[PDB]
């Protein structure tokens, strides 16, 4: 110690290197129990008596406050795997923990580091390698019961899993309502345009697709109406208020009698402006910014529908779905103030409806684009939080899906048919080499073995004759069909996926393998550790 | 070393000799510490033997003078055109590093840029900071990007123009809002109509400024950054919009000289001054989405591309993007120290291997005191291999 | 008991303990006012925690100014008190016959 | 109006650190609990497995 | 020169008044009676503002002190300076008020209102000429919240052209407090901002941080006076809504972090309804808070449009 | 230390975790299990404001109750959602979770997985749904009588079962004059505009509901009259005062005349805002700001009277009531904007304080309720009682389904469930029947809170249900018999008891689903 005079605690070695491990499988152990359709949800109290259900590991792993970087690194993992994929969170951590793990069981039978960072990066580029030639089907080939049946893998394990016969349909609907094509002509899936709403109260199978866009938000005033049939929408990015002169300006009066007319005209600036919005025959009017009751009194004379304080992504959605221009002035080019009714959006009825005990604003059926919004109903504000992580997952997924048109089945089938390929790949490549992408292989194993034992059934049996299978099919020319048999967790037998609808974005299980094998990469490269003692 | 707070002091010195190091080399800030460290444990022997400090010193300046001969023997010419021999010195700067199995990617990126910033026949050395490294959470590292454009972390304005063909770009010095002398100023209101006619001059005010600048053909508009006063009001803004001109405002005073030498542009301050000459082309200009993990703005093509270059770092981790920069940076200065000399060495221990065998006879021939002290030189420079 | 699983520190009076409470209570007000009833009662001298002074046979001000913190004594006094801002008479005696209808319950 | 006194009686006269408990819920659910966490307890070890 | 009456409720406010009505008292000579037991006539010169001298040159204070809870005002009577105080001026309740906003701005503690108006009234009858009022209070807590905007509104309809000026505990943002301060403060900055003319927001944070730097609870009420002089011993709100300040050494705009801290918590809260049966069964409608709401979100707009 | 996480992060799971979730939500349904029914009784509750609560309702116990244990967390939530979508049914919810949760824990400790047990569940629930659809019976809204016996069914079991007639006169007159039409667009705000003043003292027998609203509230000057038979009303937003600029309006005076010809200038800017205001030739002006005393001087010489700062909830139900619109601008003032509608306005002394009526209105589409009885806790019962009331009125009038109470439709749907079940081989069939037999809870708890032999009425009960035409067979809560709902009247919605079910089933999913409890670790 006495040496080195750095003012802190150093780690060296093995000893490090096992600190690492310990960490990585800390943290997987932590999501292991909330993986697959027999994985069960988890609470998370917040130290205030804040409640959270969860299976999301990205959310779990956030919520966690964790304080070793190696297992930070684990975290920043799953939260980067859900930023770019939005499903496969809790496998990419297991793996990469399982990699880690059997990784450093090489190192400490003295295989360099070096070596078993080669050999996982081999494994890994083959094994994707792998999938793209021999484990994709094509959803043209499948048609639109593959979009199907990948929501409902996605919905299982979620809370609105046996009711994914409901929510897939739901979320199909709702990716495909807000489909566009844009220059290019490339078709684009915008989820986070899909408006998602939760309210406590009817059962989940009650929660509702709009055809249109549902706001959280209500009219400004109770003696404004709550129901318009041909709404034509002007969308605001200013704020309709008595008018105030700038900063920079100061009104200075020496003559008394000019005082009455500039007060009255800072009103009659924004009257002014109100009564060019409505001529143009807008009867629903959004705005970002405030609303006085000066106005709310105009809007509520004319009959129009007027709401403030939206927010500025609900008003560009409700923009570009019923064909209104958001307008942060009402200026032109030329140096005057109007309002042209081409800049108004149309819908086929905008309504407050009521919800439980709240109120919100519906658009429906609006014109120039389709839009979509779901808004979900459980039991309380945990269910409908956690209805609402699992719709997002599915909804990327699906998103995912009708972008890449190939998908792999599930159950373990590709971790199974690449621990048998790798393990027979590895012969060729190297010595030392060879035992990293064997333990790669190896590692690659536990989804299927966390699977059966979540499901509660013999692991090691049942993971053998997946194994057995996948030999079979790549061993045999004549039933290469094997390919698409996983794990049927309900029955603990293993199953042809690809028939039983286990689908899962191709997208899904690559970008896993890449992120968890840079994360082993970098978690196995540490060999030592100085930790600085704070002042 | 500039990481763990060293508190001895010869400690703080040799983490100062590795930022010297790092500063006229950037390769070797490793290896020169070790030999620090050798040679001095090489002078406990010698002070135990019984020789002065002085002479020790001196002769180690001995060995170092023989040293740097043996060494400059050892050495062989390099042609910046050996496109092959500088991929083989980004390969070897890189093998130590945590990315080594994207060398294949980060080698040819690590000499492409270093040879876009520079003549390569008359240049003597390189600034690095004509090469922009941009950290990018998301990906992985084979994901990194050699842009020869301009690349800006700074968000568009516009909603809906994000993409731009033909584009011709303009750098904006002054603010795009309501006029504000450099003095004390007010606008003193005393009628009702004054209070009109203030809004309508300001409104016309910023409208023959965003036509004055949509006059030149100008559909990007970079607005530099400015405290004390709005560079871009929301008229301005609207106006803009509504002319097609993609905005970029909050760009920092610092890249300001990066932009203009890399689009050619020419920064302007006064709106009477800003004309077609004071542009720069560039064949797109694009706000790309990296799979939901941030946005970046991408101005690629360029009519006048001066000596200038951007790398984008990708990666999964803070730890790896941070160490894959470090790294990345090694490499460039790896060719900037081909650039300056024109020589080059092997590896794997065999300079310092040469090193040993040389001083040891150089010691053997230097009969006396003196010899001890070279001696301890050559086996302390055994110690890399 | 059940409350005090999930609240440990929970107070709690059960069937025959709130009964008992909220009688003992009644009969306790209704000992203390007894006293105020008719022209032949007694008055009741009252010390502020500054040391004011109050003189009183009126049993709305008698309750609002003793000094207890009974839940059921709270009750009885808004009832009290809804009966003095209606009527302005009828305090004490509405005190009496509470207690008196919840000890012939007892 | 913020405690709940002890109720007159039993409960008063009771002892500093003394428990009561009566009734089906206070006694003998909690009795029969406590007995199937002990049977918990050692259920576990039961037969040749 | 003309006088202003000072109310203070609460406990905040009955302890920062008595401190405020200390320091001034010993920056004027007055003792503890009220007797001048000083030389200087800058003392006597605009002491008429603040003092209402009676016969026997015994120089009353014109303050008033208000709480539901008799307890605090006992101990300022026993306190230092407990004394120059009319005995009249203490008006108290009996009923605690918890803090529950509705239970000090209702029914429960309303006809209290009718008890320091009477004391307003025979307070500004001495005036000659009644500048106007400054009300201490705090914010959220107690009954300050509720009692101290239920006077505000009472006293800008008895007397509606007169500066009210307000000195407000507004709540610290480590700490909450109290469960139901994001409600009360909400509920009573939408009553200040209409019925108010000058607001000086007295954060218990910054001010106990200001205490600690000097060391290098009554210190706070002893760090909060010498401000409260500095302001009240000698070409502000332009605006005449953005009158709230943060005193120091401010019209700062650094009062749109309080507020945004503020309405994030009412908004956390009244998503759920955590706390709102109180208010509904004791005398507000549910429309009340998202009125509050709503105007909260107008001062941050307010106060954004600067920067 | 080198820990992974922080200290004060501790993990449970597995069987430890699951039971203790099931014993805390049985905990919160013991809690209130004996609130059910028409013979409960009362409970006294402690807030933390001094305050006190007698009540019989749920929702409000476990509103007043504090838990630390999230499984009971949930369940309280769940109460609150309840109370809120339906308004009724705060604890039949609770006590069917809990019995769900109970009976799950069965199958839980024979190593079946809780997704087999949540699948079977959601089945039972969604033939619960199917079952209640079947013997629901549709209802005549326009039968005064019959929506006036299903509020007694649905307040008999609350401290107003006393004066159960008034009550459900009061509730029916509230709700059908709530109910409002606009733009095809139906919509009883029973929150907004059918409002509850509770006034202490008098006598519970003169609560009524008015034809018009009820503030606290006087003239502003006693020179204003205080009685008129056809008041015209005009509402404002705006204040009658002089309030300064937006602007820095700053004033710069160097002439002598100026200051006075500011001060009149003020005074003629109030004469004209009351002159807009008198040339609609109202009565009564209602102001949500202030109103200047010079401005009541020029009202009163147009023989106005004037009300000064109502609260903006009260101007919205004024307009719904006597027929106005709230104007912000007196400039801007139309007769369609001037309140005609309203049949006298009152203002008389209750107590020692003067209230506004504005009652006698004609096709009023606001009101108030107003309560008196003994002390506020006695009202806070019977306005939320009122509420139970008015939110069953409005659920029949949204959906004019019925089912029969008494625990009827629990015991038809528990038969049918068992008979459904069946056909069922797999292994889901025993959790199925375990939810079957899980809704015997109701008359169960039913049996007990009345005092009866639990074990021979409902053996009894579950006899009678397997008959055919025996799905409407209860039991009385007041007597410990069986009779039948179409001869006793006890009918709840269907919308209520849909809402119970449901409620009840996704809790037990969720809770159910639940597993591994974390916990410590700070925002
Ligand atoms: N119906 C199913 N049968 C078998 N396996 C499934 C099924 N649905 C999902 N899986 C498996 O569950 C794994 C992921 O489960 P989950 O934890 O819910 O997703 P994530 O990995 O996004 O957290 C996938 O590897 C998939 O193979
Ligand atoms: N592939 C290789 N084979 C053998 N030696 C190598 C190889 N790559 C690098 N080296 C040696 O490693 C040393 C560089 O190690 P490095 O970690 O970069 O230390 P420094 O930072 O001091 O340069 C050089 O002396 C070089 O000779
Ligand atoms: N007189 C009665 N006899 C028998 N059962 C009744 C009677 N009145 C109501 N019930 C039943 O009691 C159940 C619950 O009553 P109530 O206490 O009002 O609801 P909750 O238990 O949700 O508070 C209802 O489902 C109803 O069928
Ligand atoms: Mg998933
Ligand atoms: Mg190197
Ligand atoms: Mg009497
Ligand atoms: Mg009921």
């Amino acid at each position: 110690e006495g040496p080195l005079s750095v003012f802190g605690d150093r780690s060296t070695g093995e000893t490090i290197r096992s600190q690492n491990v310990m960490a990585a499988a800390s943290i997987a152990n932590i999501v292991k129990s909330s993986l697959g359709p027999v994985g069960l949800d988890k609470m998370l109290v917040d130290d205030i008596g804040d409640v959270t259900i969860t299976n999301d590991g990205a959310t779990i792993l956030k919520l966690l406050e964790v304080e070793h970087p190696a297992a930070k690194v684990l975290c920043e993992l799953a939260d980067l795997q859900d930023k770019e994929v939005g499903d496969g969170t809790t496998s990419v951590v297991i793996i990469a923990a399982e990699l880690l793990k059997n990784a450093d069981e090489l190192v400490k039978q003295k295989i360099h580091p070096t070596s078993v960072i080669s050999g996982y990066r081999l494994a890994c580029k083959e094994a994707v390698r792998y999938i793209n030639e021999n484990l994709i089907v094509n959803t043209d080939e499948l048609g639109r019961d593959c979009l199907i049946n990948a929501a409902k893998t996605s919905m299982s394990s979620k809370i609105i899993g046996i009711n994914g016969d409901f929510f897939a349909n739901m979320v199909v609907d709702a990716v495909l309502a807000i489909k566009y094509t844009d220059i290019r002509g490339q078709p684009r899936y915008p989820v986070n345009s899909v408006n998602i709403l939760k309210a406590h109260g009817r059962s989940q199978m009650e929660s509702m697709l709009i055809s249109g866009y549902a706001l959280n938000c209500v009219v400004g005033s109770q003696g404004m109406p709550k129901r318009i049939v041909n709404a034509k929408i002007a969308c605001l990015d200013f704020s309709l208020q008595k008018t105030k002169m700038k900063l920079g300006v100061q009104v200075v009066i020496t003559d008394p009698e000019k005082l009455d007319q500039i007060r009255q005209r800072e009103s009659d600036i924004t009257k002014e402006r109100i009564q060019k919005i409505l001529a143009t025959g807008a009867n629903v009017i959004l705005t970002t910014g405030g609303i006085d009751d000066m106005c709310l009194k105009y809007f509520v004379e004319a009959g129009a529908m007027a709401v403030r304080r939206v927010l500025k992504r609900d008003l560009k959605r409700i923009a570009k779905a019923s064909g209104a221009t958001i307008l942060s002035t009402l200026a032109n080019l030329e140096g005057e103030e109007t309002f042209e009714a081409a800049m108004l959006g149309q819908a086929e009825e905008v309504v407050q409806e009521r919800i439980c005990d709240d109120e919100l604003i519906l658009i429906k059926n609006t014109k120039a684009r389709t839009s979509a919004s779901i808004i979900l109903r459980g039991a309380n504000d945990f269910m409908c939080d956690e209805m609402e992580r699992s719709l997002h997952d599915a909804l990327c997924v699906v998103k995912r899906v009708l972008e890449s048109k190939s998908v792999v089945p599930g159950g373990g089938a590709v971790e199974a048919a690449l621990s048998i390929y790798l393990e027979n790949y590895a012969t060729s490549m190297g010595s030392r080499e060879q035992l990293a992408i064997a333990e790669f292989a190896r590692s690659l194993l536990v989804i299927p073995n966390t699977l059966a034992v979540n499901a509660a059934q013999d692991s090691t049996d049942l993971v053998a004759k997946l194994r057995a299978f996948h030999n079979e099919a790549q061993v045999n020319p004549e039933r290469k069909n094997l390919k698409w048999i996983g794990l049927d967790l309900s029955n603990g037998k293993p199953r042809d996926n690809k028939q039983a609808g286990v689908f899962e974005p191709t997208i899904v299980k690559v970008k896993s393998l890449k992120f968890a094998t840079e994360a082993a990469i970098t978690i196995l490269r540490i060999d030592d550790l100085i930790k600085l003692h704070p002042e | 070393l500039k990481q763990m707070q060293v508190l001895h002091p010869a400690a703080r010195m040799l983490v100062e000799l590795s930022k010297a190091q790092d500063i006229e080399a950037g390769d070797g800030t490793t290896s020169v510490v070790i030999i620090a460290g050798s040679l001095l444990d090489s002078c406990t022997k010698l002070l135990q033997k019984g020789i002065h400090p002085t002479i020790i010193s001196e002769s180690f300046q001995k060995a170092l003078e023989k040293g740097i001969e043996i060494l400059t023997d050892m050495s062989r010419p390099v042609e910046l055109s050996d496109r092959e021999t500088l991929l083989n010195s980004a390969t070897t700067s890189l093998n130590s590093k945590v990315v080594s199995q994207y060398s294949s990617l980060l080698s040819p990126m690590s000499v492409n840029a270093v040879m876009k910033v520079i003549d390569p026949a008359t240049a003597t050395s390189v600034d690095l900071r004509d090469i922009k490294i941009v950290k990018k959470l998301g990906g992985t590292i084979d994901d990194c990007e050699l842009v020869e454009g301009l690349v800006l972390t700074q968000k568009v304005s516009n909603s809906g123009i994000t993409r731009v063909e033909k584009a011709k770009i303009g750098l904006i010095q002054f603010c795009l809002s309501a006029p504000k002398t450099d003095m004390d100023n007010q606008i003193v209101v005393s009628d009702y109509a004054q209070m009109d006619r203030v809004l309508r001059e300001e409104r016309a005010y910023i409208l023959n400024l965003v036509k004055q600048i949509k006059k030149t053909g100008c559909n990007v508009l970079l607005i530099q950054k400015s405290i004390l006063r709005d560079a871009l009001s929301d008229l301005a803004l609207h106006f803009l919009n509504k002319m097609k001109i993609m905005v970029i405002k909050d760009i920092e005073r610092e890249d300001i000289e990066f932009i203009c030498k890399t689009i050619g542009t020419k920064p302007v301050a006064h709106i009477d001054q800003f004309t077609a000459d004071m542009l720069g082309s560039a064949e797109l200009a694009e706000e790309v989405n990296l799979n939901g993990s941030g946005k970046l703005l991408k101005i690629t093509g360029c009519a006048s591309p001066g000596k200038t270059v951007t790398i984008v770092v990708r990666g999964s981790n803070k730890l790896v993007i941070e160490e894959a920069e470090r790294s990345i940076h090694d490499a460039l200065c790896v060719i900037r120290c081909l650039v300056k000399k024109r020589a080059l060495i092997a590896g794997g221990g065999a300079p310092e291997i040469e090193l040993a065998l040389r001083l040891t006879e150089y010691s053997r021939t230097l009969s006396g005191m003196e010899s001890y002290c070279v001696r301890a030189f050559a086996d302390a420079m055994e110690v890399i291999p | 008991a059940a409350v005090k699983t999930l609240n440990p520190k929970a107070e709690v009076a059960r069937a025959q303990a709130a009964l008992a409470v909220n009688i003992s209570a009644a009969r306790g007000l209704q000992d203390v006012l007894r006293t105020n009833l008719g022209p032949k009662g007694t008055m009741k001298m009252l010390v502020s925690g500054a040391g004011d002074i109050k003189l009183t046979k009126d049993g709305n001000v008698l309750l609002h100014e003793m000094q207890i913190q009974h839940p059921t004594a709270s009750l009885i006094a808004k009832v009290a008190t809804a009966q003095d801002d209606i009527t302005g008479d009828g305090t004490t005696s509405n005190v009496l016959i509470i207690g008196e209808l919840l000890k012939q319950a007892d | 109006a913020l405690h709940v006194p002890k109720a007159p009686g039993f409960a008063q006269m009771l002892k500093e650190g003394a428990k009561h408990f009566s009734g089906l819920e206070e006694a003998v659910y909690r009795n029969i609990q406590a007995c199937k966490e002990l049977a918990q307890t050692t259920r576990t070890a039961y037969g040749p497995n | 020169m003309r006088e202003i009456v000072h109310i203070q409720a609460g406990q905040c406010g009955n302890q920062i008044g008595a401190k405020f009505w200390e320091v001034i008292s010993d920056e004027h000579g007055i003792d503890p009676t009220g007797s001048y037991h000083g030389d200087s006539d800058l003392q006597l010169e605009r002491i008429n503002v603040y003092y209402n001298e009676a016969a026997g040159n015994k120089y009353v204070p014109r303050a008033i002190l208000v709480d539901l809870e008799p307890g605090t005002m006992d101990s300022v009577r026993s306190g230092p300076f407990g004394q120059i105080f009319r005995p009249d001026n203490f008006v108290f309740g009996q009923s605690g008020a918890g803090n529950n906003w509705a239970k000090g701005h209702y029914t429960e503690g309303a006809e209290l209102v009718d008890s320091v108006l009477d004391v307003v009234r025979k307070e500004s009858e001495s005036c000659d000429c009644l500048q106007g009022f400054q009300l201490t209070h705090s914010l959220g807590g107690g009954t300050g919240s509720g009692m101290g905007t239920l006077l505000i509104s009472k006293i800008r309809e008895e007397y509606p052209d007169r500066i009210m000026n307000t000195f407000s505990v507004v709540p610290s943002p480590k700490v909450s407090d109290t469960v139901v301060e994001p409600y009360n403060a909400t509920l009573s900055v939408h009553q200040l901002v209409e019925n108010t003319d000058e607001t000086y927001s007295i954060d218990n944070e910054a001010l106990y941080d200001i205490c600690f730097r000097t060391l290098k609870y009554g210190d706070l009420n002893h760090l909060v006076s010498a401000t409260m002089s500095g302001v009240t011993t000698c070409n502000m709100v332009p605006f005449p809504r953005l009158h709230f300040f943060m005193p120091g050494f401010g019209n700062s705009t650094a009062i749109q972090e309080l507020f945004k801290r503020i309405s994030e918590q009412f908004t956390a809260m009244f998503r759920r309804k955590a706390f709102l049966h109180w208010y509904t069964g004791e005398g507000m409608d549910e429309m009340e808070f998202t009125e509050a709401e709503s105007n909260m979100n107008d001062l941050v707009s307010e106060y954004q449009q600067y920067q | 230390p080198v820990l992974v996480l922080s200290q004060n992060t501790k993990r449970e799971s597995g069987r430890k975790v699951q039971s203790g979730n099931i014993n805390a939500a049985k905990t919160i349904a013991d809690i209130i299990r004996t609130c059910l029914g028409p013979k409960s009784m009362m409970k006294m509750l402690l807030d933390p404001m001094g305050g006190i609560v007698m009540t019989n309702d749920g929702n409000a116990i476990l509103r007043e109750i504090q838990v630390q244990h999230p499984a009971a967390k949930s369940m309280i939530e769940i109460s609150r959602t309840q109370d809120e979508e339906v308004g009724d049914g705060t604890t039949s919810v609770i006590i069917l979770a809990g019995e769900m949760l109970s009976v799950a824990e069965h199958f839980l400790e024979q190593q079946m997985h809780p997704t087999v047990v949540i699948s079977a569940y959601r089945k039972a629930l969604d033939d619960m749904i199917s079952t209640l659809k079947k013997i629901s019976i549709p209802v005549d809204i326009s039968d005064s009588d019959m929506m006036l016996n299903i509020i007694n069914s649905s307040i008999t079991t609350k401290a107003i079962s006393r004066w159960s007639s008034l009550a459900c006169n009061i509730a029916l007159d509230a709700v059908k004059m709530v109910q409002f039409e606009e733009n095809g667009r139906k919509e009883i705000d029973i929150k907004k505009y059918a409002r509850v003043e509770k006034i202490p003292g008098g006598i519970i027998e003169d609560s009524c509901v008015l034809r018009g609203v009820m503030i606290n509230k006087d003239v502003t000057h006693p020179r204003m009259r205080r009685y008129i038979k056809n008041p015209r009303i005009v509402l404002l937003d705006s204040s009658l005062e002089y309030k300064k600029g937006e602007s820095q309006t700053d004033i710069e005076i160097t002439r002598e005349e100026d200051f006075t010809r500011i001060l009149q200038m003020e005074e003629e800017y109030i004469q004209q805002l009351c002159e807009d205001i008198i040339q609609l030739k109202p009565d009564v002006v209602i102001t949500e700001k202030g109103i200047s005393d010079l401005a009541q001087h020029y009202l009163m010489r147009a023989n106005i009277t004037a009300i000064r700062r109502v609260r903006k909830t009260d101007n919205n139900r004024i307009a719904r009531a006597c027929g106005a619109r709230i104007v912000s601008r007196p400039e801007e003032l139309r007769e369609d904007d001037v309140g005609t509608g309203a049949g006298l306005l009152e203002i008389k002394k209750i107590g020692d304080e003067y209230f506004t009526f504005i009652t006698d209105c004609k096709d009023p589409k606001a009101c108030t309720i107003l309560l008196r009885g003994a002390s506020k806790e006695i009202l806070s019962e019977v306005e939320r009682n009122l509420q139970d009331a008015m939110q069953v009125c409005r659920n029949v009038l949204l959906d004019p389904q019925l089912v029969p109470g008494g625990g009827a439709s629990e015991m038809a749907v528990a038969h049918a469930l068992t008979e459904k079940s069946k056909a069922m081989t797999g292994v889901e069939q025993w959790p199925y029947r375990a939810v079957a037999q899980a809704l015997e809870v109701i008359p169960r708890t039913l049996i007990q809170n009345c005092g009866a032999s639990t074990i021979r009425l409902l053996t009894s009960l579950r006899a009678k249900h397997t008959q055919e035409n025996c799905e409407t067979w209860g039991v009385n809560g007041e007597t410990g018999t069986l009779v039948d709902m179409k001869e006793l009247g006890i009918w709840e919605p269907l919308a209520v008891k849909l809402q119970t079910y449901k409620t009840a089933v996704e809790t037990a999913v969720l809770l159910l689903r639940i597993d591994d409890i974390v916990s410590g670790h700070k925002k």
